[PDB]
């Protein structure tokens, strides 16, 4: 991420001819947050708005799509198995006692994900949300600016 | 000592009931029955939640898994100083007895028991995983 | 079913047997230690893998080891 | 019939510094001293866990009583500092003359390393940090007009702080009450209802009637503060008071002759807001505290102590017995007189819920002069007291579970309300589980529906006011009913309690103080988000309490304790089954739910209430974009977070540049916390082994063996940093924003 | 035993359930499938017509919504069929068997589509 | 000059930067009185700002196109062109203090290992001993080297515990 932020910001300023912005604003971390992430999101998040939409609405939608998959990964990484296995046990009780639904039944006993599985599942959501968020921003910021 | 025979007509403690009891598993796979003698009527804690009163004399309870039976056994033994025993009961009507397997609780050494899964070496003397590779299944060096 | 092994460094303290919440372990006579008793694992089909026995073993390194293996209704600790 | 009496023990403990030099003395485990670094953390973790140090209830109660004196002494130092800094490092006197143009400020920084730029231009020929605590408005309402009056209160605050610390020492080392003393719940309620709340309300009514009302009546008239009569002149000279309020010419005879209507001039029932200052009438506030004083003084004579008359709390509980609930409330009295945790669980729950109610009522009915038009103070106070209420409620779940593990005894609870609740916990959690899933789909799914329809160019298919509509008809009906209350249901009230119900706006100094709030489709959607996130927080906390002792997974969870990491990887894995971990998870969801509450408040106020009044009309800070934009997740990202964070990220080089730094620093602490949440101590203990080897190689290895934090401390360290970083990020963003534009 | 409760154990509730097609034993599984399918199929058309993407078209709204309700019944019929295949591979009621459920799924498809068609005829 | 940089004293952008900062301070000044407390504080800030820009130019720093001082880290370039005070000299300034702190702590840790209860000497510091070791650390580089040559600086490989391999 640091490598690709560095490559992208140093090139956007070159492609606009104003390399001085990177030279001046890149020496402190507020410049990155202000002049790179916040400044270049203006067109992305306007892909669709209460007045209409344009060709960037797919990247605007994918941008939030990434934030959601990323945040969902936190659930598998922060909360661990013991909580969920005990919650599923009341769901098993509820199904068996519900009339007109206990006629249907499962063949595989429901259980919580394993300890190792949830780390992979959480890491997969974390990575996917990571990738899709920056891919939408990278393409939208670069293409809208010039393309 | 001889293997006890379960009496299905044994009275059960005074308990209102709860939602933490047996499920459909008991009717299809198995369930567990714990029995003991009570010197006097007393209140104890059900592993499934709530409080129950044990009748004086024999008592019988049914639980969904073995750990629940042995959790109640620890309470009765440690606090009320009783001596319970529980079985495994199958839907076909068969009854299997366990704990105490030979009548003496496992914490106390008893003659006649045969050592099982005992390795006459230390943990540090196991072979490397490469030497148990392609043995037909995932096998730890401790198994061999 | 999990795999439980007792190694010859056992001192026969009986703490593993007391700790086990499923009566998987028991003590048997032995001549390899002062206590003249050794831990045994005759009922590993009821083991759930909690590793309370390993928490209770005083010897270093452990004299009782649990290797989680194939899952089942009993080893997965299910009441349904 | 044990008599209610004072009972103490003489010199229970000796005052010596011996134990100050022996860390861990309180606990048997830690008294032996450290061998690993884990000992150090255990010392601080168990310092205030009195119930685990000793099994004697009397010894526990005595420590609690004196530890409370220490808390009171600390608040007085804090309160004294706030009053002192107002006297010596504030522009309060200048603010009194020009409240609408001068920004309150009570903190000044020294000129070092170039930090003097934080001393901004606040007005009144003064440089300092602008404050949002609202102390200037509070002082004006009480009648404070000089820095001398502020200075004297600070000195009194320190004397009270010294008295509080003496009381704690006295009632632990010299005269410690016995256990039977602490268990007079009937007596304590009588004194705390009629004595603490009752006389406290009456005493404050005396101040308002004799000091606040005369002073604020002249201040509103435009009199120079220095030329107003001093409060003691108003007290000694009935002639002066008669001029302001003619009712004082008749003395107290009307009170004793029941001609209470004579006092109508200063005991009013106007309702609404004072047009000059935009705050509640102080004459209304005085009649409020006089009425509240009588209600509580009557409330303090309900319980029987020593003279027969009154109620026995045990008898009330045992009489309320129905057909559906078995024994009923039997056994609760013994629970609530022998378990401190049970008392703490109730008190935290309602004290926290009260703090949240304070936040809603203070913004809607601004009780202080010039509080409403100070948008920074309005935003800060609402947000502060919502966070306080949120943490207290989560604590209520924490200490309800502690009671369930430690103080719960089945023998005393058989077939009573408490027992029967445990016996259908699966029914409760399974139903509450479904409600949360239902609310998540039908509230957050609507936002996803709108976001997808908007991105597809189908605005007519969205849930909005110009499309498929979701009107809060029930809330709108209540707004109209309260707006018409003075006509028929509250005839003697001149105006509605709040201007949120309806009517006309009140503007002070060209800015809106309060105006009707309209509820539309966006308000419908956001409110059902609140219900969703609150219900989930209940699920997590209630589940922890009901399953604290046992579950279908761990049948003997009580023996493991209240705070343990797991029961091992068996049964598929049992990480985070303890009731402590349900508080740990509940903290995240409380933070998630209150963040939306304070974002809802911030955007709604700027969009629809706050603004500048002009000839044409009201122009709001964000120009009424809440209604059309807050129905999509993209709208919140763009219009709220991205647009309003402009102020904080442009703060460098100005007096607000501090908020910019804390905005970044808060982002850092939050991300730093994910290291503890996403990892486990197994990796870190092995890492320390290699690090220790390097120190051993250089003969510089410590005697106290380094250890990776425990499993539980990793989760506690993670959530504490997660909360601090997240909350501080919003704190910087709110203040830099509202101070800059508001 | 289990926690007794009026909802779980009441006379009026028990009688109502015993008359539902699912619990009414002695009826051929195919006939129960038709009876159940008709009820659900008739209701399934409602939401599609009123809130579908073509809801504001005067005459196309009825056709499009009902045609989508017919599609969902077809998908549900597949779910019923494969459920029987997995569940019953090797008891008192004929329905809970490999032979019974296959007839049940077929009846649901016939009844469900008839209900969707019958719902359309009511509109026009 | 070096790497295309120019002395700040000769830099146009550097001079313009000083005016911008002083102009900002002056703008705030004119809303106060001549000798009021806020005015005096602002004037003090302006004096430090003028002094700072004179000192950096007098120090012979290099300014880039941004007109901000840049530091030279290569020892050869620093000593060649008199920039030793930017990084090179402060490098040996820090190491002396860093070694001082580390050496003093190591001496104290060895001292208490001989005591009966070393652990209690770590939570509860032996202040008389610590002050004694604090002063003797001024000669740590001499003492540190002599330990290295005598072979008592490092433990023996056979006296250090390691995991199975
Ligand atoms: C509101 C804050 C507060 C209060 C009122 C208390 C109160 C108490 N603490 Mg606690 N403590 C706190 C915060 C607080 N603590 C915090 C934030 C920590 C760090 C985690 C600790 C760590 C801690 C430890 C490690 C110990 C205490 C102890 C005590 C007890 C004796 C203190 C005493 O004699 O002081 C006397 C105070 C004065 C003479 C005042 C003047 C001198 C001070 C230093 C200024 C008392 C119940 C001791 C005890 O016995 O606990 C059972 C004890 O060993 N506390
Ligand atoms: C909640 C309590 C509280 C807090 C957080 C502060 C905080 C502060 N006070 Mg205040 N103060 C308080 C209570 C408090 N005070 C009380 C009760 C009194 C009455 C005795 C004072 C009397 C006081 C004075 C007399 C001064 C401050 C000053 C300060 C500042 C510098 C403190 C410092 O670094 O001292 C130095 C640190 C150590 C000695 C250690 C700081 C913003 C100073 C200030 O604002 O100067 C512009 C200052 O001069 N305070
Ligand atoms: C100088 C007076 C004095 C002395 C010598 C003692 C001595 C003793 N007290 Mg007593 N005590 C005193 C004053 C004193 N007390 C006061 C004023 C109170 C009222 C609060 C108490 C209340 C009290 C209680 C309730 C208990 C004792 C106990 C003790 C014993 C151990 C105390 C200990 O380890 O403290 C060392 C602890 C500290 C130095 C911590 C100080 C905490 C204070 C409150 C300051 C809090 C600051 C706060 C955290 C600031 C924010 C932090 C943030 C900025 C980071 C010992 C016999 C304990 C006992 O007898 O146990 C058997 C015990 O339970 N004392
Ligand atoms: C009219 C009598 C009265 C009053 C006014 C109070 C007031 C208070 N009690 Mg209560 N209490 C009373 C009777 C009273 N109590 C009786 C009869 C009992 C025995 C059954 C108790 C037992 C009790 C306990 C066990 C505890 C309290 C606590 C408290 C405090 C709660 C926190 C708060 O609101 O601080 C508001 C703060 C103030 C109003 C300022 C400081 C206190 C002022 C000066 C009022 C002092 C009232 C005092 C009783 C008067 C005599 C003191 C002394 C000369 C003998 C509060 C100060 C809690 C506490 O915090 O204790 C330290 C606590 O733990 N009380
Ligand atoms: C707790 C609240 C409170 C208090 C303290 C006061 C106090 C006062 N009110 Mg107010 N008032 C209140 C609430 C309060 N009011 C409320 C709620 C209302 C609305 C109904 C009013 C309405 C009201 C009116 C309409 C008037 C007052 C007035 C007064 C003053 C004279 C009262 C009087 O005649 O007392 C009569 C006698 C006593 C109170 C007994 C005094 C006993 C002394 C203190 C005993 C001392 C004994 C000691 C041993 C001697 C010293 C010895 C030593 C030097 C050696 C007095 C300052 C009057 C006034 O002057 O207003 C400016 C007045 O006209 N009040
Ligand atoms: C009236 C309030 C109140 C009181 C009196 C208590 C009292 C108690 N609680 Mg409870 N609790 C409360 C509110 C309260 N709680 C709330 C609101 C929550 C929800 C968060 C909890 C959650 C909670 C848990 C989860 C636990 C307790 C426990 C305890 C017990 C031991 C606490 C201890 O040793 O702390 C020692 C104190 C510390 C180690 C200091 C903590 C420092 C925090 C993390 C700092 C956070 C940041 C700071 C505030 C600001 C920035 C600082 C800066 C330096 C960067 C004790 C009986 C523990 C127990 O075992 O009870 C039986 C326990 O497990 N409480
Ligand atoms: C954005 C992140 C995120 C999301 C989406 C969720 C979602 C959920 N959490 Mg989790 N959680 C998170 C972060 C998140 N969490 C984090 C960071 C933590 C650690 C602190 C936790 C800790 C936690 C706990 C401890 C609990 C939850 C619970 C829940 C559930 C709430 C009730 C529900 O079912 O709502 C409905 C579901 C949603 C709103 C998810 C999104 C649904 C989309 C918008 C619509 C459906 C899609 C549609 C069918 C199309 C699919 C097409 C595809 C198949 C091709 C839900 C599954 C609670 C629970 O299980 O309650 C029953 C619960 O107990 N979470
Ligand atoms: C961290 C590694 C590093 C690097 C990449 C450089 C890079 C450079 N150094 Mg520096 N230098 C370093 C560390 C380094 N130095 C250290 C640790 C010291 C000792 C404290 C010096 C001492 C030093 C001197 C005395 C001189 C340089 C010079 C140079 C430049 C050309 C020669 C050179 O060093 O080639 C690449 C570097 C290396 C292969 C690493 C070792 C370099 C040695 C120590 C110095 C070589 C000097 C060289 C023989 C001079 C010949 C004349 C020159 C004009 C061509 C070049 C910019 C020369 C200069 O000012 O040129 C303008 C010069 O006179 N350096
Ligand atoms: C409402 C239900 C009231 C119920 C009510 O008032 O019941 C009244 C009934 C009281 O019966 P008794 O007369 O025997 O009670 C005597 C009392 O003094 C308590 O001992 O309570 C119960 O039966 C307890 C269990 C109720 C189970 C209710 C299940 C449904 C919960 C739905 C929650 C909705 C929340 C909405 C929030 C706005
Ligand atoms: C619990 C009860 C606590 C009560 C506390 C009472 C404190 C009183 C302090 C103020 C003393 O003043 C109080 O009595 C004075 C004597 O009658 C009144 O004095 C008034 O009547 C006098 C009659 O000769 C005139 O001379 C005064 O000019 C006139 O102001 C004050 O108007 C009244 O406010
Ligand atoms: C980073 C990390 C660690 C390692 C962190 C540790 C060991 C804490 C470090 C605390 C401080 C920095 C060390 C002690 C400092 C001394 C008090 C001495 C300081 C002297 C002066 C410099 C003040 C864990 O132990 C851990 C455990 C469980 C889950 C996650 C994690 C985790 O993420």
């Amino acid at each position: 991420g640091w490598v690709t932020f560095y490559w992208h910001w140093k090139h956007l300023t070159l492609w606009q001819g104003n390399v001085a912005q990177f030279d001046e604003s890149s020496t402190y971390l507020m410049g990155w947050l202000r002049d790179y992430l916040w400044l270049n999101s203006s067109q992305l998040i306007n892909g669709y708005n209460p007045f209409g939409m344009n060709s960037l609405s797919v990247w605007a939608w994918t941008f939030l799509f990434g934030h959601l998959i990323y945040a969902t990964g936190f659930m598998f990484l922060i909360s661990w198995r013991g909580y969920w296995q005990e919650l599923i046990e009341t769901l098993v009780w509820a199904h068996e006692k519900t009339p007109l639904a206990n006629l249907v039944y499962w063949k595989d006993k429901p259980v919580a994900l394993s300890i190792v599985q949830a780390r992979l599942v959480g890491l997969a959501h974390f990575s996917v949300g990571y990738i899709f968020t920056y891919a939408a921003f990278l393409i939208a910021s670069t293409s809208g600016r010039f393309g | 000592w001889t293997v006890p025979t379960l009496n299905p007509d044994t009275p059960s403690p005074i308990f209102g009931g709860s939602t933490g009891g047996l499920l459909r598993k008991a009717q299809t796979e198995e369930f567990y029955v714990i029995t003991w003698e009570a010197k006097k009527e007393q209140i104890f804690e059900m592993p499934t939640g709530g409080a129950a009163i044990m009748r004086q004399g024999p008592n019988l309870l049914k639980f969904g898994k073995k750990e629940q039976c042995l959790a109640l056994t620890t309470q009765l033994r440690n606090k009320f100083k009783l001596t319970p025993c529980f079985y495994r009961v199958f839907p076909d009507g068969k009854v299997q007895y366990l704990h105490p397997a030979d009548g003496v609780y496992p914490e106390k050494v008893n003659a006649g028991r045969v050592g099982a899964n005992q390795n006459m070496r230390r943990i540090g003397q196991n072979v490397n995983p490469i030497k148990v590779k392609f043995s037909g299944r995932m096998m730890s060096p401790a198994e061999i | 079913a999990h795999i439980v092994k007792i190694y010859d460094t056992c001192i026969g303290c009986t703490q593993c047997v007391r700790a086990c919440p499923l009566d998987v372990l028991e003590m048997v006579p032995w001549d390899g230690c002062k206590a003249s008793q050794m831990a045994s694992a005759p009922r590993t089909e009821d083991c759930v893998g909690c590793k309370r026995c390993e928490t209770a073993c005083p010897t270093d390194f452990l004299s009782v080891r649990v290797y989680l293996g194939s899952e089942s209704t009993r080893s997965m600790g299910l009441s349904y | 019939a044990k008599k209610v009496k004072i009972a103490v023990d003489r010199n229970p403990v000796e005052t010596s510094f011996e134990k100050w030099a022996k860390p861990g003395h309180f606990s048997r485990t830690l008294s032996k001293g450290p061998n690993t670094t884990t000992w150090i953390w255990n010392l601080h973790a168990d310092a205030h866990d009195f119930d685990s140090h000793t099994s004697d209830l009397e010894e526990i109660s005595r420590k609690v009583f004196s530890a409370h004196f220490g808390q009171l002494g600390i608040i007085f130092i804090w309160l004294s500092g706030m009053y002192f800094h107002g006297a010596r490092f504030s522009n309060y006197e200048a603010w009194l003359s020009d409240p609408t143009h001068i920004k309150p400020s009570a903190q000044v920084v020294w000129p070092i390393v170039g930090q003097e730029i934080l001393n901004g231009d606040v007005g009144g020929g003064f440089q300092g940090i602008q404050i949002t605590s609202g102390f200037f408005q509070l002082w004006r309402a009480s009648g404070i007009t000089s820095e001398l009056q502020l200075y004297t209160t600070a000195i009194g605050g320190l004397v009270m702080a010294a008295a509080m610390f003496f009381a704690g020492w006295f009632h632990y080392h010299k005269a410690a009450p016995k256990l039977e003393w602490f268990q007079n719940v009937e007596s304590m309620l009588n004194h705390h209802l009629g004595g603490l709340l009752g006389l406290g309300s009456l005493a404050w009514a005396g101040h308002q009637i004799h000091v606040s009302l005369p002073v604020n009546k002249l201040l509103d008239a435009g009199v120079d503060p220095k030329e107003i009569p001093l409060p003691h002149d108003l007290l000694l000279n009935r002639a002066i008071m008669a001029d302001l309020y003619p009712s004082f010419a008749k003395g107290i005879a009307p009170f004793f002759t029941l001609n209470w209507s004579e006092y109508s001039d200063f005991l009013t029932f106007k309702g609404g807001l004072n047009p000059v200052t935009g705050g509640l009438w102080l004459s209304d506030t005085a009649h409020h505290h006089v009425a509240i004083a009588v209600l509580f003084l009557v409330a303090g004579h309900m319980y029987r102590t020593n003279w027969g008359i009154g109620h026995s709390m045990k008898e009330i509980l045992e009489a309320h017995r129905g057909p559906f609930t078995g024994e009923g409330h039997v056994g609760l009295y013994e629970i609530l007189t022998t378990s401190w945790h049970a008392q703490l669980a109730i008190n935290l729950a309602l004290f926290g819920s009260l703090s949240i109610i304070v936040a809603h009522h203070m913004y809607a009915m601004p009780p202080y002069p010039y509080l409403a038009t100070d948008y920074g103070t309005q935003l800060s106070l609402f947000t502060h007291h919502t966070w306080i209420g949120g943490f207290c409620i989560v604590g209520a779940g924490a200490h309800a579970a502690i009671f369930m593990v430690r103080d719960y005894d089945p023998t005393n609870n058989y077939n009573n309300l408490l027992d029967r609740v445990i016996r259908h916990r699966d029914a409760i959690i399974s139903h509450l589980n479904w409600v949360c899933i239902f609310l998540g789909f039908h509230s957050f799914g609507l936002y996803i529906h709108n976001d997808t329809m908007s991105a597809l160019g189908r605005p007519q298919d969205m849930f909005s006011d110009t499309a498929i509509q979701l009107q809060p008809v029930f809330a709108q009906w209540i707004q109209n009913t309260h707006f018409l209350a003075p006509q028929l249901t509250a005839p003697n009230a001149l105006a509605a309690t709040s201007l949120t119900w309806g009517g006309d706006l009140v503007a002070v100094g060209g800015k809106v103080a309060m105006m009707p709030i309209s509820l539309g489709t966006s308000d419908f959607m956001v409110h059902h988000i609140h219900a969703f996130t609150i219900h989930v927080t209940v699920l997590i906390l209630l589940k922890g309490v009901l399953f604290a002792r046992s579950s279908r997974l761990i049948p003997d969870k009580a023996n493991l304790g209240f705070r343990f990491p797991c029961d091992g990887p068996g049964r598929g894995g049992t990480c985070q089954v303890s009731a402590w971990d349900h508080v740990f998870l509940g903290l995240f969801w409380m933070y998630n739910s209150l963040s939306i509450v304070i974002f809802h408040f911030s955007w709604k106020m700027q969009s629809d209430v706050w603004g500048t009044v002009t000839a044409s009309g009201v122009s709001h800070i964000t120009g009424g974009n809440f209604a059309q934009s807050a129905n999509t997740i993209n709208g919140w990202l763009r219009d709220f977070l991205w647009a309003q964070s402009s102020q904080v990220i442009q703060s460098y080089g100005s007096a607000l540049s501090a908020y910019g730094l804390i905005f970044l620093g808060a982002h850092f602490v939050w991300a730093f916390s994910l290291m503890f949440l996403f990892s486990g101590r197994g990796y870190w203990q092995e890492l320390i082994e290699s690090i220790v080897w390097a120190h051993n190689k250089l003969k510089v290895a410590p005697a106290i063996q380094p250890r990776a934090l425990s499993i539980t401390q990793g989760r506690a360290v993670g959530v504490a940093h997660y909360l601090l970083g997240g909350i501080a990020t919003t704190w910087s963003f709110f203040l830099a924003r509202i101070i800059s534009v508001g | 035993g289990m926690l007794e409760t009026p909802v779980t154990s009441a006379p009026i509730v028990a009688t109502y359930l015993s008359n539902l097609p699912a619990y009414r034993t002695g009826v051929a599984p195919v006939l129960r499938g038709v009876e159940i399918g008709l009820a659900h199929g008739f209701l399934l058309a409602g939401p599609f017509i009123k809130l579908g993407p073509l809801r504001n078209v005067p005459e196309t709204a009825e056709i499009a919504g009902s045609l989508s309700a017919a599609g969902l019944v077809l998908i549900l019929a597949l779910c019923l069929s494969i459920y029987g295949s997995a569940q019953f591979q090797s008891a008192r009621d004929p329905l809970f068997s490999a032979d019974g459920w296959s007839e049940f799924a077929a009846g649901f498809l016939v009844g469900g589509e008839a209900g969707v068609a019958w719902a359309y005829v009511c509109t026009q | 000059d070096i790497a295309g940089l120019t002395p700040c004293s000769e830099s146009k952008a550097y001079a313009k930067l000083e005016k911008k900062e002083l102009k900002t301070l002056e703008k705030r000044l004119k809303q106060y009185e001549a000798d009021s407390a806020p005015a005096v504080a602002l004037k003090a800030t302006m004096e430090r700002t003028k002094a700072r820009f004179a000192n950096y130019a007098k120090a012979g720093l290099l300014c880039g196109n941004d007109g901000l001082p840049h530091l030279i880290a290569d020892p050869g370039l620093a000593l060649k062109y008199g920039h030793a005070g930017e990084v090179f000299i402060p490098t040996f300034g820090f190491l002396y203090v860093a070694g001082y702190i580390g050496y003093v702590g190591r001496q104290y840790l060895i001292a208490v290992k001989g005591e009966a209860k070393p652990t209690d000497k770590e939570i509860i510091i032996d202040v008389p001993l610590a002050t004694k070791l604090a002063w003797q650390g001024a000669g740590w580089p001499l003492a540190a080297v002599q330990e290295l040559q005598r072979g008592t600086l490092l433990e023996k490989e056979e006296n250090i515990t390691v995991s199975p391999r």
